[PDB]
């Protein structure tokens, strides 16, 4: 379970501001939480997690793919399996679900067989979609978080983070069909 | 060709060259006939073509 504070510890010694083996202090590892929350929250709003579909139902509705639920009082259940004519499949890789009550947003994302949670992301909870790589997610974090300090990231590891942002902005992992010769 | 997912097209341009060449022979057909070589009692023996 890769916690949130493992990224901020890896992110800070990535930009060589804390040394190897020592941990961040209290004021350093609590300003990094508000900016690591901001990058995860700006991916469901309008970013590489795909466009969303509006819906307004006040009933026992179950959510579909890529659908932003804005119900007021209801029971919205995120599906685990989907049966498209006995094609009992799991959902696609990196497709999100938003549920919005009166004032509380709860985003969701399905990355490698598990629904990550990605809201109210505290210092103990696991980071969403960091199982794909750990040292790539700490370079996209520390790319702009290091600017409040003096330092900046070197170019051999800056372009590592721009690969991770493009590896989830394309969803090119799942195999698709060949050209057709029609 | 099936491993490239390609159709296997052919342009059968060798049936055209035979179908119109049999049709020349087939139209100009013939019934047989015997020709008496000298008309001194040889046309009377041309019952053979009948």
């Amino acid at each position: 379970m890769i916690t949130c504070r493992d990224i901020i510890t890896l992110g800070l010694q990535q930009a060589r501001v804390v040394p190897l083996g020592r941990e961040p202090k209290a004021k350093e590892a609590d300003a990094g939480l508000t900016v690591l929350q901001s990058i995860y929250d700006s991916m469901f709003a309008d970013g590489p997690l795909g466009p969303f579909t509006e819906v307004y139902a006040t009933s026992a509705y179950t959510a579909q793919e890529n659908e932003r639920i804005v119900t007021n009082g209801a029971a919205i259940t995120i599906p685990q399996t989907i049966t498209e004519g006995n094609e009992t499949r799991k959902p696609y890789d990196l497709t999100a679900i938003i549920v919005i009550n009166g004032a509380a947003q709860e985003n969701h994302v399905f990355s490698l067989g598990r629904w990550q949670t990605a809201h109210d992301l505290t210092l103990n909870s696991e980071a969403p979609l960091a199982e794909r790589d750990k040292a790539g997610l700490a370079a996209l974090f520390a790319m702009e978080f290091a600017e409040m300090f003096g330092a900046e990231l070197p170019p051999r590891t800056t372009a590592r983070g721009f690969r991770f942002k493009g590896a989830i902005s394309q969803k090119l992992a799942t195999k698709r069909d060949d050209p057709v010769y029609y | 060709l099936e491993a490239r997912k390609q159709p296997a097209t052919y342009f059968n341009e060798v049936k055209l060259s035979i179908r119109g060449l049999v049709g020349v022979f087939e139209q100009g057909d013939s019934d047989p006939r015997a020709w008496p070589r000298n008309p001194q009692d040889e046309d009377s023996a041309d019952i053979a073509t009948k």
